RNA sequence: GGUUCCAUGGUGUAGUGGAUAACAUAUCUCCCUGUCACGGAGGGGUUGCGGGUUCGAUUCCCGUUGGAACCGCCA
RNA sequence: GGGGAUGUAGCUCAACUGAUAGAGCACCUGAUUUGCACUCAGGAGGUUGAGGGUUUGAGACCCUUCAUCUCCACCA
RNA sequence: GGCGAAGGCGAAAACUUAGGCCAUUACUGACGCUUAGGCUUGAAAGUGUGGGGAGCAAAUAGGAUUAGAUACCCUAGUAGUCCACACCGUAAACGAUAGAUACUAGCUGUCGGGGCGAUCCCCUCGGUAGUGAAGUUAACACAUUAAGUAUCUCGCCUGGGUAGUACAUUCGCAAGAAUGAAACUCAAACGGAAUUGACGGGGACCCGCACAAGUGGUGGAGCAUGUUGCUUAAUUCGAC
RNA sequence: AUCAGGACAUUAUCAUGUAGAGAAUAGGUAGGAGCAAUCGAUGCAAGUUCGCUAGGACUUGUUGAUGCGAAAGGUGGAAUA
């Protein structure tokens, strides 16, 4: 996940490098606990359900 | 839970050497409601400091007490075991409270004589950054900076 | 006496890690919150994670380099203070690439306490 | 019948090479709670019997009780 | 018997081959707990075994004793 | 979101192979639905033999916490989790809704085939969802994928505890599975839905010397007064 | 037989080097009391010595005709060619 500084700035670096941090962090986050795999389906389901109906009202 | 800002009453200016500070210091030393006696065991103190010190009277209790006045306040917060601290910058009215209150408590503990003589030696003793009230105010300070770590989290 | 080279900053949750190395192997110097004095608790706390950043960032400078690949890692919490520390230091920071180890579904995590 | 060990507070156990006896539980008083348990503070309570040595015995010595542990074979 | 060690605070051990009397834990007060502890601040506690000499000076260097620790040989 | 009757199926490829949707000027000409008995499949755990073992972790050891902790936390850790061949045949195996057939407003999505030809969008035929009236229901709710109007067939139910227990029987190496009572006891049941409160170491908001910030006290000492206990011929009675 | 490595001895290598005080890094003794000048002054620049981060000596570069109060002056246990 290499982000070029530009060395224009440094702020910006680092206002990209929070987003790809937050998406990094739920898979590494993720493959920390077991569940079973129907309870491994539930959360993959729970998290596609509360961002369709958050991206329904924004669109 | 209040939600109502307390009132705040008036300091009045000193009436000998028009420096406010002496009126609240006078209260601190204030015991069984006695505005007179305070009055004279502080003003003496002055005079003392006079014939000791050789200097302005005024001047040697600026240079003490906000020389004692501290800066950090560490507040208890509790979660589960014991208290994690937190530093606070204490605001202006308050810095000044606490250096008063402080310069009475160990004035009236010192071994020395009439507390006349005590106090006088006190703040005289507090214009040098060597006393007790520097060890209370070295101490917070110290707790202070070990607890730097914690000043982010306050509630 | 090298010019260029690579600082892998590994944050766990419970700890922290500053390697400073060469743009192959070989790393020149080393620190943690450990050895910062901090123990317990209080080594997972962002401020430490900033101060272990100081004291190697100020040692690999006086050793003189420039320019500098940051090659963060973990998911700790003060991941971010370290980098700004080498920021007020005054370290030409080029990248900002993250390889904190990912999975492709390999080996099955430990079970959830509770 | 014979030989070794033990007897310390209310209960389980340490010490003492003569001058001195503690630990835990238990007990009592007070915080603690609607109340109680748990928790906190403080308080208290001791050498099996006898008989000698010593200025002085729980300790050293010889006997007497009680409780144990060992043995009591060859024909 | 022969060699090698040690003695510094209440309890262990650093020193430093000569110029500091120290570190840690026990004891005490302060901050802090539901407690119990952990943590944080301060403080004391020494003929540096004795004796003699070195050096301008010593606990140290050397000599000799006292005590303990180790060892390392043993046909009355 | 897709597929399969269900369990289930998600890196890529090859071989073998199952079912399904749409249009049929073709063909057979009722050959169809259900199914006691029977057969096949059937999550995970478990079993037997032989391999495999990186990670994780029942049992087990230790450190914590705790009044106690054989548990929740941490460090280790065997069987097991994996493969091949043999068994076991149970699950909240759930859409808690057997299969088949015909009919009954509508609206919004999404997927596949077909018709048009930039998509997008329109129509037709189906699968999978949401909302929704008549209708049904004790209510929650179902509502063209019915729990609605009706038909066929199979399976199952007859108060609660005893009890899925005991005996007999069948299967299984084993744990066990299937089948399955009674004596005795109760007036109801860890019955169903819904309502008003209370409560929550459930949330959201708002108040008071509540906390916080200060001041002076109390608990330690002497004394005054009241109470508990004890005593006494009585220590009159009540307030706890 | 050969190679490489460090053990410990060295042939042979001389700065090192840090009581106060003293102007001073005081390693101990310079025999002593002025001495060095192509047996080359003096100058400042670079590196190194080790550190008691003040200072030390040494080398290199400038490099040329008087330096050396580390002779005589200094204090000190230790001392000035
Ligand atoms: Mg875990
Ligand atoms: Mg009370
Ligand atoms: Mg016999
Ligand atoms: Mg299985
Ligand atoms: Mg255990
Ligand atoms: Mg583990
Ligand atoms: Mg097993
Ligand atoms: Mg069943
Ligand atoms: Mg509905
Ligand atoms: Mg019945
Ligand atoms: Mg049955
Ligand atoms: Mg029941
Ligand atoms: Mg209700
Ligand atoms: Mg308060
Ligand atoms: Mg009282
Ligand atoms: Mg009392
Ligand atoms: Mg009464
Ligand atoms: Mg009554």
């Amino acid at each position: 996940p290499k982000i070029e500084v530009k060395n224009d700035d440094l702020e910006l670096a680092l206002k990209k490098f929070k987003r790809v941090s937050l998406e990094i962090r739920r898979l590494a986050q993720r493959h920390e606990y077991h569940l079973r795999k129907g309870m491994r389906l539930r959360e993959k389901r729970k998290i596609a359900q509360k961002k369709r109906r958050k991206f329904r009202n924004m669109v | 839970m209040r939600k109502n800002r307390a009132p705040k009453r008036t300091v009045l200016p000193d009436p000998v050497f028009n420096n406010t500070l002496v009126t609240r210091i006078i209260n601190v030393i204030m015991e069984d409601g006695k505005k007179g006696l305070a009055q004279r065991i502080l003003y003496g103190a002055f005079d003392l400091i006079e014939q000791r010190t050789k200097e302005k009277p005024l001047t040697v209790f600026e240079r003490a007490v906000g020389n004692v006045m501290p800066r950090l306040e560490l507040r208890v917060r509790r979660i589960a075991g014991s208290n994690y601290q937190v530093p606070t910058e204490v605001p202006q009215d308050r810095k000044i409270a606490l250096a008063l209150r402080w310069i009475a408590m160990f004035a009236r503990k010192r071994h020395e004589k009439t507390m006349l003589e005590k106090i006088a030696n006190e703040i005289i003793d507090a214009s040098n950054n060597t006393g007790a009230a520097i060890k209370k105010k070295d101490d917070t300070h110290k707790m202070a900076e070990a607890n730097k770590a914690f000043a982010h989290m306050r509630w | 006496n090298v010019s260029s080279g690579i600082i892998h900053v590994s944050c766990s949750p419970n700890n922290t890690i500053v390697s400073a190395s060469d743009p192959g192997g070989n790393v020149l110097c080393w620190a943690s919150s450990g050895t910062m004095g901090f123990k317990g608790s209080r080594k997972k706390t962002p401020y430490s994670a900033g101060i272990a950043a100081d004291k190697v960032a100020k040692t690999v400078k006086e050793m003189g380099m420039a320019t500098v690949k940051l090659f963060v890692k973990g998911t700790g919490r003060g991941k971010d203070t370290a980098i700004r520390s080498f920021a007020n230091a005054g370290l030409s920071i080029t990248e900002i690439n993250e390889k904190t180890p990912i999975p492709h579904n390999g080996c099955k995590p430990p079970k959830r306490p509770r």
